[PDB]
């Protein structure tokens, strides 16, 4: 029930033991540039790819709170790997919400659509502009860790449920993997505990 | 009866889902 979808760089999916695992909930942790969004949109493609290929043959959930979504990167990796742009543009869902009050209805809906098609990757960009206001919108949300824990534990149960992976990225069962920049403009990979180098090109995250 | 969501697919094509399935 559990499959590893291939970040599109074979060191990193090495150090990852195939990649991203679905059914549990990945943290993606790095400062601004090192390629955390850059990797989501690499994902999103890859986890609509064939198990034979490394994907996990479902859609995308992409939740957007920082409003870094282009979906014309998604195009490029789909050239890659040779997979009908359209297809991986509609086999791709995306909510933009910067606001709690919108935020807190995600995951309810998440649930329905998951339970209606058939999705293989939630991804949350970013957890840390997520719950920045109170309900009302107005105010400073209290407590925020508190809130953003229980959001993650009920995206840890869709993750059990659906069996979908879910990578959670922030700024600065949970597998935490910290992203960095390398010599050049290369970023290196390594899990809280043993790193990977891999590159950022228009085709997305890759090796070399 | 559907009911809308936030989401929406990158080709822009807004996303629903079943009453039944958010109950
Ligand atoms: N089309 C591209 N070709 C090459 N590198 C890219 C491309 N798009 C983004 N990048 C690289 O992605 C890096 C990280 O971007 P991003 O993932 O959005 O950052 P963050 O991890 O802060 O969300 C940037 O430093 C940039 O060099
Ligand atoms: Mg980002």
């Amino acid at each position: 029930e559990i499959i590893m979808v291939t970040t599109g760089s074979r060191e990193v999916d090495k150090l990852l033991g195939g990649g991203i695992e679905t059914g549990s909930i990945t943290e993606l942790f790095g400062e601004f540039r090192t390629g955390k969004t850059q990797l989501c949109h690499t994902l999103c493609v890859t986890c609509q790819l064939p198990i034979s290929q490394g994907g996990a043959e479902g859609m995308a959930l992409y939740i957007d709170t920082e409003g870094t979504f282009r979906p014309e990167r998604l195009v490029a990796v789909a050239a890659r790997y040779g997979l009908d742009p359209e297809d991986v543009l509609a086999n791709v869902a995306c909510a933009r919400a910067f606001n709690t009050d919108h935020q807190q209805q995600l995951l309810l809906q998440a649930s329905a659509m998951m339970a209606e098609n058939r999705f293989a990757l939630i991804v949350v960009d970013s957890a840390t502009a997520l719950y920045r206001t109170d309900y009302s919108g107005r105010n400073e949300l209290a407590a925020r860790q508190m809130h953003l824990g229980k959001f993650l534990r009920s995206l840890h149960n869709l993750a059990e449920e659906y069996g979908v992976a879910v990578v959670v990225t922030n700024q600065v069962s949970t597998t935490r993997l910290s992203l960095r920049k390398g010599r050049g403009e290369q970023r290196i990979i390594k899990v809280y505990d043993a790193e990977a180098i891999f590159g950022i090109y228009d085709d997305g995250v890759g090796d070399a | 009866s559907l009911v809308p969501t936030l989401f929406s697919t990158a080709s822009g094509k807004p996303v629903t889902v079943r009453r039944e399935s958010l109950q």
